[PDB]
């Protein structure tokens, strides 16, 4: 329920569940092998 | 590659291996790389239908809690003589002063939020004749915009300031704020100068000042002097947020800074985060039977 | 027809030909875990007929006096053969029970035992304010005797104990007695030390008597556990 | 009009309440939204990033020194190294990480662990390493042929500088919790011990102690839940300057 | 905005109201369902089950001896044996049952009830007795052939260890009350009583004394009305360590 | 098998019997079967098209009825001398203090619901001067959350915690609290003990701890004490129930076990719950005219 | 009327009509006629 | 949320009102309906007897 | 061990089953019956009742 004009008014947005966790997991040039990996 | 995640990842059944050549327990720590060994290459497992939700640590759900921002006692008494809150404050908008807010947004490097205020008012007797039903007038004073200098000066008509109007029996007044930084995000920790000078602030964002909140009693004072207190909630929604960090060890110091000392023994001081056990073989909570 | 029976387990059998039917708890047979109510990642051991036999207790003996007897689950079998070197090497167990409780007498004897299987039976003590310990709860193989049956030793009562799954042995109709557990816990697996999904409950409402020259007459109960799974595998506790 | 009536919990203020609020600020248009690198959507991804133990929470360690377990050749065949308590609500070598310090705002926990060391003595330097994961019920093995029987790896030293241990999720149920008592049976997760497998056999121009870096993550099969207020930070009063914000 | 006004009953705290409410924990995730034995979604599924009555609730039987009543062989003909107490409000052999208890919560209760008896004599013990039910209006029947005129069932003991007399729904209205007043016509069930038919036959080497154990619950025709607080609990005081979860 | 069942049985009428081999009055209770007899089978009976609901015994019904759990009194004064809750409480959640909640909980062996949460606050004056109209805060502190230790200690600023602040004069504040129990469901009764050491808590399950209900007066004191008063209570809803018990007959003794006791003498004695009658054929409330 | 967006937030589920007393009142391996139990 | 505001007559009882309000009893079933001799559904049935 | 529970009844008689549990396809007639080509084992007999 949102009767307000602005937009930012409204309720929380709990929605978004896009992760990349490799930004901070696997931040290599060279994508790792599950050979050696180096 | 981004991807919509739902619930924890299942578990598939694995055999014996012995192959030449792959070594899946083996990593490289230099590269900064995460190790990517799974459970599955490790040991033998069963097949495991996970079907725990992750929708609780959304960042959305972890910030956006409403938390104590402010909070300021002043006398709502006849002021002739004081030498004080004289029935009104200002307040210089921060995030800084509660830890338990501070150390949560301090998890990110960047924010981008609207603020839902709540403004929770609760009067006392000073030392009881029963409570008054006082309004109050919260006004929103900008950048460059003057603060009020007393309870009644001319300033509190508020032409173009935003005020909201309360009374102490009503539910707690709630009004939200829109992510007003002059940049597209906030600056939670800022490497630089305020001024073109040498001799500015260090840590503050200029792009990040959000103003001031006065606050009056708008009844004239009554011929006995009450205690009000007022509390601001401020809960973050409409989040982003980028680059995560360290949280913080030590105790903070300032407002001002992140400036540090540390408790003066372990746990959290300066040479020693974790409390001490007797050796790196001693199990401080060993099962014994 | 439906009073003979045999169960097969493993390298155990028994026959009764004095049966009165079965009972299987709530209508529910042992399964296994599927892989949609899971939780522990690691793949289990199932030991099938090592562990999924009969083993039987020692022998009770039915006394004018008794009060009845007890006996929880898995903390009496947790010593027991195979099934107590699994329990004793694994964090995790899981598994569901056939109990068979066996007394015989005369035709000129009477008596009737209530055989009921309590999920959480969670004991109270008599007169005091502090909860039943360790030694008071953990029996093991031997069992323990009620202290006041009447109340189930629980504050309830004995007489709405057939709520839970019971058969009678009426010593004028059958000798034996059979119950079907499946997994009864809110967990999918548990530990098996610290927890007792099962209680057996032997309570003679019917005091044996006769006239004839007395013999001996004993209680003897043997459970089979069933589809055992054990994960978490370390040194045994023991 | 309407007829209607108050239910119970009406005028309250709740602070994790969800509605929509009246707008201060008619007609304000927000800065434009600009890409910027690494935003972060979810708590977990930050948790599955490694970070370092403190296994050297000891006397005589002195900042730095505490990341850091030192490794030396010994004479007896079997020793025991190090181990390291698992329970992430004491205070221990767990405490202080990117998953310790997360999971510390939440109650409950599911799902398995990554325990990643980094070998750093010199190229010279070799050696085996047995280390292993005993799951909850029993003491902390303190001898190898105890410890070998739970889950463990042997590591050997070589141009792969590091090893992951996964301490997989064994649990009766379904989530564990963040319990001060940690010998309860909804806590305690169990024991990590380190072994030497061989020895630490380097030659006499390398140093002959060695160290190593323990690492610990969660995998993306970790869960949490119920959050609250972390026991990591307090305050007793008010800081410097939060006064002079009213001045 | 929209024109209203408040009702009577604005504001008012119903504890049986039923309306939604503010969530104080958002976007939590409850644990997954699992299979359970067992569920219960009607407590007309326990009140069917059957469960011991108190028949010998008398002085000089103690605890166990109260659920069991003892038969002996009689030298005289029709000899009544006992009487069950059919009201469940007022206290008797019926009210610590499974359908006692459940009712007990209920003000008004409808349908047929069965008594099951058990034979607990030996193989050799031999027997007929006469169950008799008499509607309300009278004086419970002493003799046989007063009690004979009513809903009965005659028993031999057999093979089969068991019978069950039906009490059958015979009221004028809808309804019965679990009132106080058991001699209230909107109360009064009427009787059940016991006679020999034939007596109890036994040799020398049975024991001469035998014993009934007696049941009851509802039939599936069974209906519970107008819920309440249950008489068979209190409190005088605070239980132990109840204080305690204040400090 | 699983059927819907909106109402009581119809009864069927029903003819004279006299077949061989047909038995339906004998049972065999030793199978632990109850009695299939029908009253068709038993008696000659009419036709009855039966009406009657059985809407009031579903177990939703039976359970979702909101009960007290809580009640605490403090004194709400000036505290500085005082040795007490000093302007608010802490209370460690639990469903056991009140018995005619706990009596209808126990049962069942295993429940699943979410809890529907009342909060009734009451003020009188200490031995008049009018009531005030207070602000209170509720807060729940989560296990290994940190309690406050002051009326206004930094705790209360709740900046993870959910609290709800709420008026005297207010309704009642109300809340939902979801299902939060590690497992599938509630464990009512737990035959086993809280930890891996022998000297936890026998009967407890720590899956199902909830955790801590903080309550403060947010006013500073007023010149006169007043004695506060706060009710909490308790609805189950969206319930599943598994196992159904013997009802409790003894007393309860503790809100920490189940331990017995019995009444002095029947009724509820541990030797006799029933009250005596003179004899098996006595008749306690014969009609006679 | 449910305007929160918790499902857990809603009125009570009254509705559940099912059930089955046989798993209480007839928990027999071998369903019993309607010949001698026995 | 809704903007809204109170009309005159707010929280007054009239005795004469027609509103729904709470059920005091959740899941009740009244007793089933019967027919009954001489049901009397408008007052002027009754004023029409001598 | 390998068991049968029995309870006396109308049919007289049980029957134990000794499997062939051995690690070669044959078992010898050996005098030396310590033999590990030769050992079977044994049957006992306890009360259950
Ligand atoms: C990580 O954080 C770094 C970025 N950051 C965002 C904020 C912030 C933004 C907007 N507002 C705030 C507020 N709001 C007080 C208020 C303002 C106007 C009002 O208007 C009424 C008088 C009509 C009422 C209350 C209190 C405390 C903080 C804020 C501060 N720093
Ligand atoms: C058969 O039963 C065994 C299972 N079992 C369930 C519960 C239970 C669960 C959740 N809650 C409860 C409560 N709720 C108090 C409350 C909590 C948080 C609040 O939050 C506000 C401060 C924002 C308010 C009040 C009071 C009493 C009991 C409970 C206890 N045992």
């Amino acid at each position: 329920i949102n009767f307000y004009k602005d937009s930012y008014a409204a309720s929380a947005s709990k929605q978004d569940f896009s992760q990349d966790p490799s930004k901070f997991t696997e931040p290599v040039v060279e994508g790792l092998k599950a050979a050696p990996v180096l | 590659i981004e991807s919509i995640i739902k619930t924890a990842t299942d578990t598939v059944k694995s055999e014996i291996n012995a192959e030449l050549g792959v070594v899946p327990s083996l990593n490289a720590v230099e590269t900064g790389a995460t190790s990517n060994t799974e459970p599955e290459e490790a040991i033998q497992t069963r097949t495991v239908i996970n079907q725990h939700g992750v929708s609780e640590t959304l960042v959305e759900n972890f910030l956006s809690r409403a938390a104590l921002v402010s909070k300021r006692s002043f006398e709502y008494k006849d002021h002739t003589s004081s030498t004080a809150d004289k029935n009104f404050f200002k307040w210089t908008i921060n995030t800084r002063s509660f830890v338990q807010l501070r150390r949560k947004l301090e998890l990110f490097t960047y924010l981008r939020f609207d603020a839902e205020i709540t403004i929770l008012t609760t009067v006392a007797v000073n030392g009881y004749v029963g409570l008054p039903d006082l309004t109050l007038q919260a006004m929103f004073v900008p950048t460059g915009a003057l603060t009020p200098e007393k309870q009644d000066s001319f300033h509190w008509q508020s032409g173009s300031n935003a005020s909201v109007f309360f009374k102490i029996s009503d539910p707690p007044a709630r009004i939200t704020i829109p992510f007003m930084c002059i940049n597209s995000a906030y600056s939670v920790f800022y490497d630089g100068f305020a001024g073109f000078e040498k001799n500015g602030l260090y840590g503050i964002n200029p792009a990040d000042t959000i103003g001031n909140l006065c606050v009056r009693i708008v009844n004239e004072h009554q011929p006995v002097g009450f205690t009000v207190t007022v509390r601001v909630y401020m809960k973050p929604k409409h989040i982003k947020a980028w680059a995560p960090r360290p949280p913080r060890t030590l105790p903070y110091m300032s407002i001002a800074n992140a400036n540090y000392k540390g408790k003066e023994r372990a746990p959290n001081a300066l040479s020693a985060i974790i409390g001490n056990r007797d050796s790196v073989k001693t199990m401080p909570h060993n099962i014994v039977n | 027809s439906d009073r003979v029976l045999q169960l097969k387990l493993g390298n155990s059998a028994i026959v009764t030909q004095e049966a009165a039917n079965y009972c299987c708890a709530y209508g529910e047979w042992p399964n296994y875990l599927p892989d949609h109510e899971a939780v522990a990642i690691d793949k289990p051991t199932q030991p099938e007929t090592a562990t999924d036999r009969f083993y039987t207790l020692k022998s009770v003996k039915w006394e004018t006096g008794s009060t009845g007897w007890w006996w929880k689950l898995p903390d009496a079998l947790n010593n027991i053969g195979m099934f107590g070197q699994n329990v004793q090497h694994h964090y995790l167990y899981r598994s569901g029970f056939l109990i068979h409780v066996q007394c015989n007498a005369t035709k000129f004897h009477q008596g009737a035992l209530l055989v009921v299987a309590i999920p959480e039976h969670q004991r109270g003590a008599h007169n005091t304010n502090t909860s039943p310990g360790f030694d008071d709860i953990m029996k093991g193989e031997e069992g323990g005797t009620f202290n006041h049956p009447y109340v189930l030793d629980d504050g309830t009562s004995l007489a709405c104990a057939t709520i839970f799954p019971h058969q009678w042995i009426n010593l004028r109709t059958n000798n034996s007695a059979t119950i079907v557990l499946p997994w009864m816990n809110a967990a999918p697996m548990d530990f098996p030390l610290r927890h007792n999904q099962w209680t057996l409950a032997i309570i003679p409402v019917v005091p044996l008597g006769t006239r004839t020259t007395s013999s001996m007459v004993p209680i003897t109960v043997s459970i089979a556990p069933m589809c055992c799974e054990f994960n978490g595998l370390r040194h045994a506790i023991t | 009009g309407v007829p209607t009536y108050l239910l119970p919990g009406s005028g309250q203020f709740l602070t994790t309440d969800d509605h929509s609020s009246a707008p201060a600020l008619p007609c304000f248009n927000p800065t434009p939204e600009m890409h910027i690198p690494g935003q972060v959507r979810n708590m977990l991804e930050v948790v599955q990033v490694e970070s370092m133990m403190e296994i050297n929470n000891t006397e005589s360690a002195v900042g730095m020194e505490r990341l850091k377990v030192d490794i030396s050749a010994l004479t007896d065949v079997d020793q025991l190294l190090f181990n390291i308590p698992l329970d992430i609500q004491l205070d221990g070598p767990l405490r202080n990480t990117l998953v310790g310090n997360i999971s510390r705002y939440y109650t409950h926990w599911s799902g398995s662990l990554e325990m990643t060391f980094m070998f750093c003595g010199s190229f010279m330097a070799a050696g085996k390493l047995i280390l292993c994961y005993t799951p909850p019920g029993g003491s902390c093995p303190t001898t190898r042929e105890t410890a070998m029987l739970g889950t463990h790896i042997v590591w050997d030293f070589g141009l792969q500088s590091s090893v992951t241990l996964i301490i997989p999720w064994i649990s009766g149920s379904h989530y564990r919790m963040f319990n001060n008592d940690a010998k309860s049976t909804n806590a305690n997760v169990g024991y990590v011990t380190c072994f030497m497998q061989t020895n630490l056999i380097v030659p006499s121009e390398s140093s002959d102690t060695c160290s190593l870096i323990g690492f610990i993550a969660a995998k993306d099969d970790f869960s949490l839940r119920l959050m609250r207020d972390s026991p990591d930070i307090g305050q007793l009063d008010h800081l410097h300057a939060a006064e002079a914000a009213y001045q």
